[PDB]
């Protein structure tokens, strides 16, 4: 009986990947790039394998605090593809091509399954090489590896209360297929882009 | 005898070659198939009592020699496995150990800075690079756990050769060669060289040979 | 229609749930399952692979000088070389290994580890060790005569430059200690005049196929970034 | 009756959903499927045309 | 989808209920059923003892 | 017809095992160790058997009183294992390895099934011996017997209202297998750790 | 005759031995199997008109005598059942009753204090302890309900021996011997001794013998 040590059973934990509070009166919302590089508790587990393939399960938990209304939220997942919003009332929120999802605070939390979005057969977690042909191109950032952006706004117009909306995003990868294991990292991280070490 | 294409090594005690991750190079179900399959022998590196190690990134280590130096700088995609032969001539009276490991996707990391490694610090070419901190593999990992990769041991007591057969380790079916490096052959002297009156060089010969090449 | 009522535990978000969730992009064809070499299906496939132990555990040993053990003519003839406390949970020579770093992601471990030592001196260089395993609760042996009464092995540096030492069932799961491996030098180190007097040992701990892990907790390894 | 509990992701409006929705005008007979020339079934039929 | 309506007695917590509850730690292998001497299956086995 | 006197039928009553009110403005939450030693109505019933084995069914009932908001709660069960929180905004609440559960007050009450967590075949209810090799070690406390800790916090940031949140925890053990019955205790209890008597 | 290993009791009226909880000691599917299976006879205890009782915790009562005193203080795990023989020599003219009970997991409790019992108050060794309040079994329970455990009655009218066969009562498959005690053999004089001109001792002999020993 070793069935708990399975690789799908080892990584499919709905960890907090993003935690941002945005005010209401990045302009009054947040745009969070979907990547595993955020929290080192999950970043270290996924940087044990070289090539990963998974369907994510983005759970957005949102609670309100007024410096209590019943607010409507939009959570538009923009792929590696179309443009993203830059303001709160742009034309990109009313796009039909992007898989938006509308919910309220009083509802049970939002949940969508972002599928395997890469154009390779697996996500290159570690990547050795540059992206573009420019020699100042970003090292170790695969353009195929990019999931997208998860842009969340408040659907309501401006209300006379001034409140801070806390958003907690949970990404539980499922149907995980992993390849080529790696030594676990000892020294701490320095940046989320690369894999430097302090010493 | 290891005759590939036109040229060969006449090796004497052919040790048990390590098929990496259990696989073996084979074609995908243009192809030259005969010219590029040859042992490109790199230089003999100066291994002493105080050397930290050597790393060659593949296939950046071969983009300047022979048909494969030509067939990269004409084409746009390659798909080829590898066979690395690392033979280290030494007498019985020398001592020391090597960890001849072939690391896939070895994303390096610079020391005491948050700046990315540049083009001058990653792509070295045929000449290869020296480790700055071989205990951590220059990316924060540990050398003590580095046997999880395809590895063999050159213990100069036991043997003096290490043959690794590297397959196509990539998510993509065909990849751009100049802007990506999959395997990073790394030779780390775990137990260093030692002898008293002859503390000088014990050279190490690296013989990389591409196998099952494809190009478009 | 269909009469229903809400149970307790409704509308809650459980972080270890397993439910069919609504897909964001239906009818997106994924990139197909192209076969990639070296697939991992179970985390014991990592832990069965061997890994070097940080044997030389003394002070002023930084980096590369911890994996090897200097044995020479000046090694106190037959005093002692080292001791490996079999504590994967705690600090020692096993804190930073593949069996170390993975078995800190799991609370209650079990199974039978095995060690593999390896000599790295010249071919002429001969000598004898006596590797000694101490069961959990047994006293850490200080001299050789106490040590040779344990379940030991007498290893010579001739054709045997590697010894697979098996450790039986431990089931470890607070400073807790469940054994020792102490290596005593039996004979004085014979090297010729041409070889260097200092020779070196390295170890390899690897778990067997009966090694068992359960109750996944989080690791205490990394703990506290730019960008 | 039938014991149920609400999963997370309940009462949300997903813009790419596929669910059987309640029809506004039931028992309205539609205008029948009269065959119209040149039907398109796949957008590659556009892109193959020069 | 499936038309439902809430009965009276919905969303209440009954202290003598018997419902399949959501497990906190799925795929945790429990310690196996090692046979322990002197099992009690019914409280009359206590009361028959003098 | 004696089927009511069955042992699973005798102990599976969802009794109040924990009742703590924590303020909001143990620092502003509660950590309750999961044990049967709390309430003598349930403690006496479970101290009729020597070895018990059960899957608990932790039901958390939470009601609010302001000295009324709609609050989000987290109920992170920490096993005998990983560390527990010590403050309210520590890094341990955003842990993926621990089986947290998020709910609101307006929802029907929380419910999770904590499985059989011991590393022996049954919970040693009565234990004769010491835990550690130190002679001042705790008598009659088996380290294998420990379930864990059930740490509950309020997910919201600080709100301008100052309120007291009452938490009632109900543990209904199920799939109960019992062994080796014991005489019922006559004299009252003195401490929850041991089994002393006043006389 | 009860011959175990090397030494024995020549008992005369072997009363009906009580297989505890219906089971019987047998091995788990290192093992000495022959040396430790022997009747370790404790001292004869001074039973008088005003004695309250005696308790021996197993296997703390045997961690100082013979092979089992050695095989505990070398090893780390034991797994062994027990056979307790309690024979109390007395004439026909004496009177009195004993409750020879073998309590599993007898977690004791101190009187009129909330302090835990110490190492000096639990582990007594071979010598055994005297009850301080035998009516409540020194843990708040009741002696009147104590026949739920494995018990036999030495009524000096009827018989003068009590044999209990104790199996492995533990959740764990193998347990540390020095830091845990499973059974607590307790001999309580329910109806006390009485005779007028000879009100002195009626000794009680306890003969504990481990059965089906295992050690690692």
């Amino acid at each position: 009986g070793v069935s708990e040590t399975l690789v799908e059973n080892f990584l499919s934990r709905a960890a907090l990947v993003s935690k941002r509070s945005f005010e209401y009166k990045d302009k009054n919302f947040f745009k969070w790039t979907i990547n595993t590089r955020s929290f080192v508790q999950l970043r270290r587990k996924l940087e044990l394998f070289t090539y990963l393939r998974f369907d994510a399960e983005i759970t957005i938990l949102t609670t309100v605090a007024v410096n209590l209304p019943d607010l409507t939220l939009q959570a538009m997942f923009v792929p590696t593809g179309a443009l993203t919003p830059e303001k709160q009332d742009s034309f990109h929120w009313q796009s039909g091509s992007n898989a938006s999802v509308f919910f309220k605070i009083s509802d049970p939390p939002a949940r969508i399954t972002i599928p395997f979005m890469c154009i390779n057969s697996a996500y290159s977690v570690f990547y050795d090489g540059f992206a573009g042909f420019e020699k100042n191109g970003l090292y170790g950032i695969n353009p195929a590896d990019t999931i997208g952006n998860l842009c969340v706004r408040i659907v309501n117009e401006h209300q006379p209360v001034g409140f801070t909306v806390t958003v907690r995003v949970y990404m539980k990868p499922k149907h995980i297929k992993a390849w080529a294991p790696r030594p676990p990292r000892t020294l701490p991280y320095m940046s989320i882009a690369n894999a430097n070490y302090k010493g | 005898q290891l005759k590939l294409g036109n040229s060969a090594i006449v090796t004497q005690e052919a040790a048990n070659y390590c098929c990496a991750y259990g696989e073996w190079p084979n074609y995908l179900p243009t192809q030259p198939e005969t010219a590029t399959d040859r042992f490109y022998t790199l230089k003999s590196v100066k291994w002493e009592t105080g050397s930290t190690g050597w790393w060659w990134k593949l296939p950046d280590a071969l983009n300047n020699i022979g048909m494969f130096g030509q067939n990269v700088q004409h084409h746009y995609l390659y798909r080829s496995g590898f066979l690395i032969h690392v033979q280290c001539n030494a007498t019985k009276f020398h001592q020391g150990a090597l960890l001849v490991v072939a690391i896939p996707e070895h994303q390096r990391g610079a020391h005491n800075t948050n700046t990315s490694p540049g083009f001058d610090d990653i792509m070295k070419g045929e000449e290869g690079g020296t480790f700055n901190h071989p205990y951590v593999l220059d990316d924060g990992t540990s050398l003590a756990c580095a046997t999880i990769f395809p590895h063999q041991w050159i213990n100069l007591r036991t043997n003096n050769s290490a043959t690794i057969v590297l397959p196509w380790m990539n998510a993509a079916p065909m990849d751009f060669p100049l802007r990506h490096n999959q395997w990073t052959l790394a030779i780390i002297p775990v137990v260093p060289l030692g002898t008293r009156t002859t503390s000088s060089m014990v050279p190490i010969t690296v013989s990389i040979a591409p196998m099952c090449c494809e190009f478009n | 229609g269909v009469p229903t009522y809400l149970l307790p535990g409704s509308g809650q978000f459980l972080t270890t749930d397993d439910h069919s969730s609504a897909p964001a992009l239906p009818c997106f064809n994924p990139t197909p399952e192209m076969h990639i070499p070296g697939q991992v299906r179970n985390m014991l496939e990592v832990v069965q692979v061997e890994s070097m132990m940080e044997i030389n555990n003394t002070e002023s040993a930084v980096g590369m000088e911890r994996l090897k053990v200097d044995i020479s003519a000046l090694t106190d003839v037959d005093q002692l070389l080292f001791n490996i406390p079999l504590d994967i949970q705690l600090d020692g020579p096993l804190r930073n290994t593949l069996v170390g770093n993975i078995s800190r992601y799991y609370t209650h471990w079990s199974g039978s580890l095995e060690m593999t030592f390896m000599f790295c001196g010249s071919f002429m260089a001969a000598g004898k060790l006596i590797l000694c395993y101490t069961p959990p609760g047994g006293s850490c042996p200080t001299t050789r005569e106490t040590a040779m009464l344990g379940t030991h092995i007498v290893w010579d540096f001739g054709l045997q430059s590697s010894v697979t030492l098996i450790i039986p069932w431990i089931s470890g799961s607070t400073n807790a200690n469940v054994g020792y491996v102490t290596c005593f030098m039996q004979t004085n180190l014979i090297v010729p005049s041409e070889s260097s007097d200092t020779c070196s040992l390295i170890g390899f701990i690897a778990a067997k196929d009966d090694f068992s892990l359960r109750l996944m907790r989080d690791s205490p390894d990394i703990g506290q970034l730019h960008a």
